[PDB]
């Protein structure tokens, strides 16, 4: 990118020192950082658990959220509508200067599997899998338990059990259609991509710039200019351009290391809602937190909280 | 810190010194003297393609003796300043010696393109060194012509810098064939000044 | 690493070049489909020169990108358009088990195509060109990582394999309506684990 | 004479670099969208400022626009340019030409009384009810002369549209230019004058390599906007 | 030793600007080296006064299972916690 | 703060070109977000 080809540039640099190599070593820390978040987020579970045969859960449709069986891709209903709403000419000018972009370790299909896994246990053994070796146990126990587990008694599920029902696979509902008509909420990865272009689209086109040099490229300059001069003008396109790079890569660190810190947390959440159940206010969002559910998205997670909210207060004398 | 109030704490400074408190001189044991004075009065100084090259060492260099009666209108340094002459010890020591018209003077130097530099004699671009000039009209020039001076006018491609070509070959400037006599368009690269 | 000893894992090298070893000059004759060193009145490229789709107007003479690059050019003698591509593509890695384990090597060749050679087993890939291993179909788990779901080992006589990443062991579980599963026996387990908390603290004088 | 204003016309094509859907931001010399400038009936074709550049129009029934004349004094004291069209060919000519105060063509070829010093002498190929637009501009050196003719030829103020002339002409004349005369026939019309001025433009080009829209940015700060 | 005066400045001018470049370099790398830092040891900070001084129900985030008590331990610029815990086994079936 | 008057500087400065953008971009970056920071720690009851 400095030099263009051409040896008589190469040359100049080598005079400038080693620059040239912590910069790819910082991007190789940043690139090793970004495949241990996501291996770290999402493989804390160490059992590929199926999906479980026939689907009898009280009246609770899951319809929705587990993979498809039929489809030979894994992608659920509303993974297939998330994976369409996000998308992803200077994408081959990009490999036409050096700039490699590198494939992504897992797979796509890949973190479908751990997804679907999470689920099966989930529904199909409680919050006990994440202790050990799973042990099965019907849904409707398990949701009497976490009711008692913030404080109402367990009767109460069975003598409203079909009411119950009824809301749950309304609410997704709500949801499914929710995404299809505003995108606004996956703007939060929008973001996380769209950023990087302007980074790009910005260390591109800042070749076009001279830094009080006579001609923008190096071709001209070598064809115009004899062997003595050609150095004491290109020592200032070479100091340009090494700025311009050493911008770009921190701007790099800075938001690797965000990206970090929101991975952290994506990674406590998942451990200490989905894999259990919380007494921590508002950490699963308004309401007591009864249930959760994972689903993947590009390069991030989406969550479902199932939560329980009183409503239709009486006086009453104390 | 500037300023007139400090709060209470720990501060860090500026570097601790040892001062040198001595300098001292170690140097080699030559005594001899350089032959410039002989070799600036030279009476014979080649051509400019056949520029005579001399090797010197093991003798002392001072610079200040020349100018007892020195005339040099000309004078050049590359990589070097001459205050530092007499505080500096080389390594190897070359000198060449020519004469050219005073016109051709501005095409010797690092880079300099010219007839000269092209096809007598050529200095590399990281050279360092010197150059000394003086005209000379007095005692090179005589009535009637002198021409004991000769030079290279054509050949067939650029020389290397400091390389010596006294090849006496009979340039091919047109496209018919040179053969081995003096033709059409079939010259003597040397000429006369 | 400018080192004697290198350890397991992969490295970095260099990008590829693909040498054009030819030069066109166009006022040579037209040559077309050929990554060469070409000239158009002064302007200097190197690429391969296919054919052009596009409408130049009669006084356009080069179709400029965004990074101070020409796509499309005229010939100066047959004045039809053409398009350029570079094709300097793909960088190298080499990986390696540890130095003091053995001495043979594997290299992987980034987005690039094995049809297209410039190389001197052969294994194309999702991540590119593999070269040097041999190739399996089972499952293990992960040892140095390649990319796209392939990772690869050292093992036996003894060479390079790369297979596909093994997510996990298989299992299922026993659902239905009315069964419950109860622990007899109880482990007590002890783990570690391990935190920094500061580094070196370190002080420059700049002025000296 | 009456005030023009310029309904987005005035474009033309910046360069000769192709391109194509490419939206990109450039600056020169253009005509201000919208601008309020001199409109002239015909009867006169007087001498007129040329400090940077013109894009005149012709509204005329058929070629009664004999041509142009550029210079700085239009006499024989200084060179003058002289554009002209013999019904068949277009003729461009450099020459200290000694123009009298009406250089009328009765349709006498008096435009010149004499000529001398004939640096330039030029032939090209042949080329209300015809609006005629052209695009001068001059540098000490290459001249472009750019064309274009429109079928919503009425006689009013010109209808709101949008296309971008071509630089058809370039040619050498190197002398120095300051004042345009316009030469009518004298038969026994109107015409537009637009000042072009240093202007920065965004263009929009569609999928083929064409210009088709564009944006003024200093039109108002929401200009400023667009431009960020 | 080689220039003159107004020479080593044109000279020493280019040196200085580049050792400064190098040093601003350092300077960057080290800071965010140290917020990186910085945030691993505030959460060493939670995590040992949560299970150390206490028991806490928050599952995975001491350790597989659950958790019983913990014990510290120090070594160079770190710290080190080994978590004592308890894991169910030998699972029979029944009729609920 | 670079030029300050002198159009001669500002024409110096459009060698460079881009970087003014940049410089303006990433404090508004900084200069939005601060705000949100405010609204995550007092805005999480939804009455008064
Ligand atoms: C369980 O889930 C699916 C998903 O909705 C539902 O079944 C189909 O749902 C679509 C649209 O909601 C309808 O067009 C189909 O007519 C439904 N088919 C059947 C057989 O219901 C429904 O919510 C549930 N299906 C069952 C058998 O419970
Ligand atoms: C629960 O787990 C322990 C783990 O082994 C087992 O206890 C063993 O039982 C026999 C006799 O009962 C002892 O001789 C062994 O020493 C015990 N093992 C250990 C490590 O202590 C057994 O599986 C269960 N406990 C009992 C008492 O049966
Ligand atoms: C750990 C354990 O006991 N698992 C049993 C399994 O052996 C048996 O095959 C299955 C159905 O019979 O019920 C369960
Ligand atoms: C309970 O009494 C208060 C006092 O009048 C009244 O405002 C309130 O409406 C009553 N509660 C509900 C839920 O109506
Ligand atoms: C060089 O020539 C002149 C004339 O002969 C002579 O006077 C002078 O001493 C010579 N230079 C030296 C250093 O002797």
């Amino acid at each position: 990118y400095i030099c263009g080809d051409s040896t008589e540039c190469s040359n100049l640099l080598l005079q400038y020192g080693s620059f040239c190599t912590q910069l790819n070593r910082a991007l190789t820390g940043i690139a090793v950082e970004q495949d241990k978040n996501t291996q770290e987020v999402f493989a804390q579970v160490k059992q590929i658990y199926k999906t479980p045969p026939i689907k009898d859960f009280g009246g609770f449709n899951f319809s929705q959220i587990l993979p498809d069986p039929s489809k030979p891709s894994k992608r659920s209903f509303i993974e297939d509508l998330l994976f369409n709403k996000v998308t992803l000419d200077l994408i081959c000018a990009q490999k036409f200067n050096g700039l490699t972009v590198l494939p992504p370790l897992l797979t796509d299909e890949m973190i479908a599997q751990y997804t679907s896994a999470l689920l099966a246990g989930t529904i199909t053994s409680g919050w006990t899998f994440g202790a050990g070796a799973a042990l099965q146990i019907p849904f409707a126990m398990q949701m009497a338990y976490r009711f008692n587990g913030i404080g109402v008694t367990q009767n109460v599920l069975y003598e409203n059990q079909k009411l119950i029902a009824n809301q749950f696979n309304s609410a997704i509902g709500k949801i499914q259609d929710s995404l299809s008509s505003t995108a606004s909420a996956l703007g939060k990865l929008q973001d996380v991509v769209n950023q990087n272009a302007q980074a790009l689209n910005t260390l591109v086109k800042q070749l076009s710039s001279n830094f009080g040099a006579i001609s923008s490229v190096l071709n001209d300059i070598l064809s115009r200019l004899d062997k003595v001069e050609a150095e004491v003008q290109i020592d200032r396109l070479i100091t340009g351009r090494l700025q311009s790079l050493q911008t770009y890569v921190t701007q790099q660190l800075i938001r690797a290391a965000e990206i970090r810190a929101s991975a952290n947390l994506a990674a406590t959440k998942m451990s200490e809602c989905v894999l259990g159940q919380s007494k921590r206010v508002d950490f699963c969002g308004k309401g007591y937190h009864l249930m959760s559910f994972p689903q993947s998205a590009p390069h991030g997670v989406v969550f479902l909280h199932v939560t329980y909210v009183p409503a239709q207060e009486k006086n009453f004398t104390t | 810190l500037k300023s007139f109030t400090v709060e209470k704490g720990i501060y860090q400074t500026s570097n601790f010194r040892v001062q040198p408190t001595e300098s001292i001189v170690r140097f080699p044991n030559i005594t001899n003297l350089c032959p410039f004075g002989e070799v600036f009065n030279a009476t014979r100084f080649a051509s400019v393609y056949a520029w005579n090259r001399k090797r010197i060492s093991n003798c002392v260099a001072d610079y200040s003796v020349l100018y007892n009666s020195a005339s040099f209108s000309t004078f050049k340094c590359y990589g070097v300043s001459p205050t530092k002459l007499n505080d500096l010890c080389f390594t190897n020591v070359y000198a060449d010696s020519f004469v050219i018209r005073g016109d051709e003077v501005r095409q010797i130097a690092p880079g300099q393109t010219g007839k000269i530099a092209d096809y007598n004699y050529k200095l590399p671009d990281d050279f360092t060194g010197c150059v000394i000039a003086w005209n000379s009209n007095n005692l090179d020039s005589k009535v009637g012509g002198n021409y004991n001076y000769l030079y290279r006018l054509f050949r067939k491609s650029n020389l290397k810098p400091f390389e010596r070509d006294i090849s006496t070959e009979i340039y091919q400037a047109g496209s018919t064939p040179c053969n081995g006599v003096e033709g059409f368009n079939c010259y003597f690269p040397l000429q006369s000044y | 690493l400018k080192s004697f000893t290198v350890e397991k894992g992969i490295y970095q090298t260099s990008n590829f070049r693909v040498q054009p070893t030819e030069s066109i000059v166009r006022f040579t004759n037209l040559v077309k489909n050929k990554c060469v060193n070409f000239n158009f009145n002064g302007l200097t490229g190197t690429g391969v020169l296919t054919e052009s789709n596009k409408k130049f107007l009669p006084f356009q003479q080069f179709g400029r990108d965004i990074a101070d690059t020409t796509d499309a050019v005229r010939d100066p003698q047959t004045l039809e358009i053409l398009d350029i591509t570079p094709c300097s593509f793909g960088g190298v890695s080499v990986i390696t088990p540890g130095t003091n384990t053995s001495n043979q090597v594997a290299v992987l060749y980034q987005d690039v195509n094995c049809t297209e050679v410039p190389v001197a087993n052969v294994f194309q890939t999702r991540a590119g060109c593999l070269i040097g291993a041999e190739h399996v179909n089972n499952s293990y788990e992960c040892d140095i990582p390649i990319g796209a779901g392939i990772c690869a080992s050292y093992q036996t006589s003894q060479s390079i394999i790369a297979y596909t990443m093994s997510l996990g062991a298989e299992n299922s579980v026993a659902y239905s309506n009315n069964s419950i599963a109860i622990p007899t026996n109880f482990t007590i387990s002890v783990t570690t684990e391990i935190l920094p908390v500061s580094m070196t603290k370190t002080s420059v004088d700049c002025t000296m | 004479p009456a005030y023009t204003n310029s309904f987005t016309r005035g474009v033309y094509y910046p360069d000769k670099v192709f391109r194509s859907s490419v939206l990109h931001s450039t600056q020169d010399l253009f005509l201000p969208f919208f601008s309020n400038v001199t409109w002239f009936h015909a009867f006169d074709n007087p001498v007129l400022p040329f400090n940077d550049g013109v894009y005149f129009a012709s509204t005329e029934k058929s070629n009664i626009i004999r041509g142009w004349i550029f210079g700085t004094t239009l006499d024989s004291k200084t060179q003058s340019l002289l554009i002209v069209n013999n019904a068949t060919n277009v003729v461009i000519k450099v020459c200290e030409f000694q123009f009298c105060n009406d250089p009328f063509l009765g349709v006498e070829f008096r435009v010149y009384s004499s000529a001398n010093n004939c640096t330039f002498e030029y032939v090209s190929q042949p080329f209300f009810k015809n609006l005629r637009e052209f695009v001068f501009k001059n540098i000490d050196g290459y001249f472009k002369i750019y064309s274009k003719h429109t079928p919503i030829n009425l006689v009013r103020d010109l209808p709101q549209g949008f296309s971008a002339l071509e630089p058809l002409v370039d040619l050498p004349i190197g002398i120095n230019i300051t004042r345009f005369q316009t030469l009518l026939a004298l038969h026994r019309a109107a015409y537009y004058v637009g000042y072009l001025q240093p202007r920065t433009f965004l263009l929009k080009y569609n999928e083929n390599g064409t210009i088709t829209d564009a944006v003024d940015c200093a039109l108002d700060p929401l200009s400023e906007t667009k431009c960020t």
